[PDB]
């Protein structure tokens, strides 16, 4: 792409590992920090994807 | 007839419905949001019907 690849996805922050041969498709918010955001997907909670 | 499993049963992470019929089955790896529908019965007594 001239501009970007904005198709292929990936996780940066997961709670705990996978199983092997396991898929986890989610669009959640991480509980980064110790602020319990409920959705803001803002400061020191991040989207993982 | 009809055993489920999954995780919490909403359209967030996706679950199963296993039911069996008189002669069939049918299993989906889905993301429900909702299966409660019961179609309540107003004549419930087995006595009767
Ligand atoms: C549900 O059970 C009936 C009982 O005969 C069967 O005919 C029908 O095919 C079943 N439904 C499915 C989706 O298999
Ligand atoms: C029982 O059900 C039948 C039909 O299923 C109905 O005609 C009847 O009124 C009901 N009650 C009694 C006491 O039979």
């Amino acid at each position: 792409k001239v501009s970007g690849n904005y198709n292929y996805l990936y996780r940066l922050f997961r709670k705990s590992k996978l199983k092997p041969f396991e898929r986890d498709i989610s669009t959640e918010i991480y509980q980064a920090g110790n602020k319990p955001c409920n959705g803001v997907a803002g400061f020191n909670c991040y989207f993982p994807l | 007839r009809g055993w489920i499993f999954g995780t919490t049963l909403d359209s967030k992470t996706q679950s199963l419905l296993i039911v069996n019929n008189a002669t069939n089955v049918v299993i989906k790896v889905c993301e429900f949001q909702f299966c409660n529908d019961p179609f309540l019965d107003v004549y419930y007594h087995e006595n009767n019907k």
